[PDB]
RNA sequence: GAGGGCGUGAAACCGUUAAGAGGUAAACGGGUGGGGUCCGCGCAGUCCGCCCGGAGGAUUCAACCCGGCGGCGGGUCCGG
RNA sequence: CGGCUACCCACCCGACCCGUCUUGAAACACGGACCAAGGAGUCUAACACGUGCGCGAGUCGGGGGCUCGCACGAAAGCCGC
């Protein structure tokens, strides 16, 4: 009930697991980021059933529903008033997102200018007094 | 490729009557990738080596 | 599976020109528009030669560009060259012919303007001939390159005439075994 | 540029572009031109014929200084002097001919080619060929030897 | 210490890059896209008097 | 030379925020945020832009003079319109339609003026 | 911009010479500005501070209208100590607060014949 | 110091202005000129999508 | 929450508290279910932008013209 | 009320521990107790091929010289009898 953007369909991602790396559970020296195994005996590379799944081209989301927030916009980050006012033309599909290093004194001015220009901000009530 | 006339400005900012024809260097072609190539090589020329 | 054949996805082709020349990209845009909108196979071949590289566009020479117009039927036609037309030290007389090429050298432009011809560029050639009527498209001596004279099935096995690599062409450098019958075998 | 290097792309692959089976260690075939006759004969032969043996006489203390004779052709014979010179010298005046000296240009021997027009000239050189001398006689010029 | 630091450029390409840079300095859109404030500035390349 | 200016400005400029998302010009004389060729206020010989007024009431319109190039102190002529949104929308419609001046980007100027008149009133 | 090639712009060399300068250099380092009426009366920008100079502090925890006489000048610590400026410890013992002499406005100098010669050289060089 | 395309540079020895690849380079003027639009096929703007 | 090897203070490992579980050694992939922390909102009550027919109010231009500067366009290529 | 998720648990099915020598590895083949930091195709010379740019029967100042002393100037500009 804030800004109510345009016609955005049922957004699907075709799987929502952000695939884990093999043997990341067994060793805590291994970060959970994916890394393609190139072993000569590895069951993950051999694609046995019951093992983990490798991320390939088939998991690509639809181009209409690509980079889509669940609210219905696409995010764009903003540092100041000029980068907020560049969103004056496409405010009904592209929302604002204030950077983390922006202080509260300028953050309240940025969110006030976004409320004037009717631009959606993802974090409206954060880092306030 | 015509050569126009650019007025000469005084110390106050008013256009003087002295008009000089624009030279052909400003009508010469513009190759920013060749500028980037020669600029890269002169930057490589413009340095002390570094520690060994 | 469906395709029992091999998978050759892209044939050979170069779609976009690899050069970052802005003027060459604008000429690629213009002749791409003419090639897809004029039904002119001349514009097709000129657009392909603009896609073609720097090396495979050899420099045309002034004597060859005279002699390909000296043939009967090429009186008022314009010699279109995708590539450079250079000076020739051999020539003595230059006719009143028209030139449409990229990057004609300074002495060549000087002698053509003294002889009374008219040099153009590709945008002026497109303004004068969209379909390319009244043009003769020329190309240069590729096989006379120094690189192509090392190329063959072998350097010397049926004597092969294909120029083995060596530092100094002369005595004591690759002239003994396999080059004469008195010292071992002979090719 | 290390960012355009194949090594930056091949990070992650185990054997790094040189195979697991063959195991390229240090120098498997030798060093340099090792085995020119024994076991690399199909690469020294069949790609460099003539590499082994003596060829002829041995000139002790040779210089590339006594055999200095840069050759000029009959095509290059005209542009050693300017075109204004030959035009204003052969613009229908008389039977006079300009002298084209190749020694001042830095060339010693005149060789024979084609493309020698009707207008005769006088060529001074230290050496000639019989074909170039016949071409000069055919176009009507004069041959002058210098030293 | 014997890395190939300094890179020679052809002088024709050096003069080509100088001519291209001086020609691109004349267009207002290029210099405004580089970011110089040319709002209230008078006519392109500015020529001042010999008293300056 | 406008196509040369576009082929130079379309990269390596002090604009064109290519930061993890779509490209924005931000282009201090512009009508749409997309860094495109048909929507560009520095390169073309004829350029249109609308901006908020400095007094806080009304919309200013900056249009290129086209009578003098390479002279940016007089190259942009400005006007200040303060009307009841329909008279000024019809005014910018007549100013773009009834002249030869930029038959393209009609809807760009109209949508930006309408959006800024919505954003200016409360 | 630095033009003489016999002086450093190096941060390490400048900090080395600054934190290892001898005492006659540290006297020039620990220089203090003057009040506006005293610089109008003497035609000089700043003077090195000594034991018997009266001091108004402009910046810090103690600021303004606190004209007092200094007692100690640790040139090892780059710190002058002022008699008026006090701070109590835990056990009720007072101690002087460390004040850097560049944040120090001198209101009264010490009269000496050597300082008259120094002030005359300052005025003659300022011209 | 550089010269026009008619004369050489008088201060430098053997420098001239470079070859200009596209003389009248207004691509919009060329593509909207009547000589080019006289020789065009037809504006084919139909889409002809997939038929179920 | 900077207390004399004292800026920031992670992992391996240990102690306590909270939640959950335990015969097939622990751990994993696909699919759901249950619980908990947290997030957005008010949960039988949440949609906007335009046009037109109705009800009160205050305004001033617009429709046509006079007055005015600035910009677009083309003809005599008029004066240069 | 809704919520996929780097939270926990249960259930059905599948699932031997990674890396490499090997024709063949889960192997009763070898290395690995765990964790943090460092850690391996670089540089020079030469050649060949491909590509990009400049000039083009020519091309190249890398060797020196010229400018007023300049932080960037150990740069850059120029030589041409
Ligand atoms: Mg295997
Ligand atoms: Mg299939
Ligand atoms: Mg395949
Ligand atoms: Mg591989
Ligand atoms: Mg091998
Ligand atoms: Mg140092
Ligand atoms: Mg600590
Ligand atoms: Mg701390
Ligand atoms: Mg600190
Ligand atoms: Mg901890
Ligand atoms: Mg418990
Ligand atoms: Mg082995
Ligand atoms: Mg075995
Ligand atoms: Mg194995
Ligand atoms: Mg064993
Ligand atoms: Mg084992
Ligand atoms: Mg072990
Ligand atoms: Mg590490
Ligand atoms: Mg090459």
């Amino acid at each position: 009930a804030a800004l109510r953007p345009l016609v955005k369909p049922k957004i699907v991602k075709k799987r929502t697991k952000k695939f884990i790396r093999h043997q990341s559970d067994r060793y805590v020296k291994i970060k959970r980021n994916w890394r393609k195994p190139r072993g000569i005996d590895n069951r993950v590379r051999r694609r046995f059933k019951g093992q983990i799944l490798m991320p390939n081209i088939g998991y690509g989301s639809n181009k209409k529903t690509k980079h889509m927030l669940p609210s219905g916009f696409r995010k764009f980050l903003v540092h100041n008033v000029k980068e907020l006012e560049v969103l004056l033309m496409c405010n009904k599909s592209y929302c604002a997102e204030i950077a983390h290093n922006v202080s509260s004194k300028n953050r309240k001015a940025i969110v006030e200018r976004a409320a004037q220009l009717a631009i959606r901000v993802t974090n409206p009530n954060a880092r306030l007094r | 490729c015509a050569r126009p006339l650019i007025s000469v400005y005084s110390e106050k900012g008013e256009s003087s009557g002295k008009n000089v024809t624009l030279p052909a260097v400003f009508k010469a072609p513009i190759r920013p990738d060749i500028v980037n190539f020669v600029h890269t090589n002169l930057r490589k020329n413009n340095r002390q080596p570094y520690a060994v | 599976g469906v395709d029992i054949r091999h998978n050759k996805d892209r044939k050979v082709r170069r779609k976009e020109p690899k050069s970052q020349d802005i003027y060459l990209r604008l000429l690629v845009k213009l002749y791409r528009f003419l090639a897809r909108r004029t039904n002119s196979t001349f514009n097709q071949v000129v657009l392909k030669r603009l896609f073609m590289s720097r090396t495979n566009r050899p420099p045309l020479s002034l004597s060859r560009m005279i002699r390909k117009m000296k043939l009967p039927g090429r009186e008022n036609k314009t010699a279109v060259v995708v590539g450079t037309i250079t000076d020739d030290v051999r020539v003595q007389e230059v006719p009143k012919l028209k030139v449409c090429a990229l990057r004609v050298t300074s002495r060549a432009r000087s002698r053509i303007l003294r002889a009374g011809g008219k040099i153009l560029t590709f945008d002026q050639l497109a303004l004068d001939s969209p379909k390319g009527c009244g043009t003769v498209l020329l190309s240069g001596p590729r096989k006379g390159r120094e690189v192509y004279r090392h190329f063959g099935k072998a350097p010397g096995t049926p004597h092969s005439h294909t120029k083995p690599y060596v530092r100094s062409k002369g005595r004591k450098f690759e002239r003994a075994r396999g080059r004469r019958a008195s010292r071992g075998y002979k090719n | 540029p290390s960012r355009l290097r194949k090594t930056r792309k091949l990070r992650g692959h185990v054997s790094h572009g040189h195979g697991r089976i063959g195991k390229h260690r240090k120098h498997p075939g030798g060093r340099g031109n090792a085995g020119g006759l024994h076991h690399h004969r199909i690469n020294f032969d069949k790609y460099h014929p003539g590499y082994f043996g003596k060829v002829g006489m041995k000139h002790y203390h040779l210089k590339r200084n006594q055999s200095f004779c840069p050759t000029v052709n009959l095509d290059k014979l005209w542009t050693l002097v300017s075109e204004q010179t030959r035009v204003n010298a052969a613009k229908n005046k008389t039977g006079a001919a300009p002298i084209i000296d190749v020694v001042r240009s830095g060339y010693y021997k005149v060789l024979g080619k084609g493309k020698l027009p009707k207008q005769p000239v006088i060529v001074k050189a230290k050496f000639f060929s019989r074909r170039a001398e016949e071409k000069i006689k055919s176009v009507g010029g004069a041959c002058v030897l210098v030293a | 210490t014997w890395r190939r630091w300094h890179r020679r450029v052809n002088t024709t390409q050096k003069r080509y890059a100088i001519c291209s840079a001086l020609a691109a300095s004349a267009l207002p859109a290029l210099v405004m896209s580089k970011g110089h404030r040319i709002e209230e500035v008078p006519e392109l390349p500015l020529v001042v008097e010999d008293k300056v | 030379s406008a196509h040369l200016q576009w082929m130079v400005v379309r990269n390596c400029s002090s604009f064109l925020i290519k930061r993890n998302k779509q490209t924005y010009s931000t282009e201090p004389n512009n009508l749409k945020a997309r860094n495109s060729f048909r929507y560009n206020g520095l390169i073309h010989r004829k350029t249109v832009g609308v901006e908020p007024a400095a007094d806080g009431k009304g919309v200013v319109v900056v249009i290129k003079r086209r009578s003098g190039q390479r002279k940016p102190a007089t190259s942009y002529v400005r006007t200040t319109i303060n009307k009841n949104a329909r008279a000024t929308l019809s005014s910018i419609r007549h100013m773009i339609r009834k002249n030869k001046y930029r038959p393209d980007l009609r809807m760009a100027a109209i949508r930006r003026a309408s959006a800024i008149l919505r954003s200016q009133k409360p | 911009m630095k033009f003489n090639p016999f002086v450093t712009s190096d941060r390490s060399k400048n900090r080395k010479r600054h934190f290892n300068a001898p005492s006659h250099i540290r006297r020039k380092i620990m220089s203090s500005p003057l009040s506006k009426e005293l610089r109008q009366k003497y035609n000089v920008r700043s003077m090195p501070i000594r034991k018997d100079d009266e001091v108004q502090v402009v910046r810090g925890h103690y600021k303004g209208q606190q004209i007092g006489k200094v007692v100690q000048v640790y040139r090892k610590k780059y710190v002058i100590y002022i008699e008026r400026v006090q701070r109590e410890k835990a056990n009720g013992t007072t101690v002087h607060v460390g004040i850097h002499p560049s944040k120090v406005v001198i209101t009264r100098l010490k009269l000496d014949k050597d300082r008259k010669k120094i002030l005359e050289r300052k005025a003659k060089s300022r011209q | 110091l550089y010269g026009t395309w008619r004369k050489a540079a008088s201060l430098k020895s053997n420098y001239n202005l470079p070859m200009h690849k596209m003389i009248n380079t207004d691509l919009s003027r060329i593509l909207k000129s009547p000589e080019i639009q006289r020789a065009l096929r037809a504006p084919r703007k139909k889409i002809h999508r997939r038929v179920l």
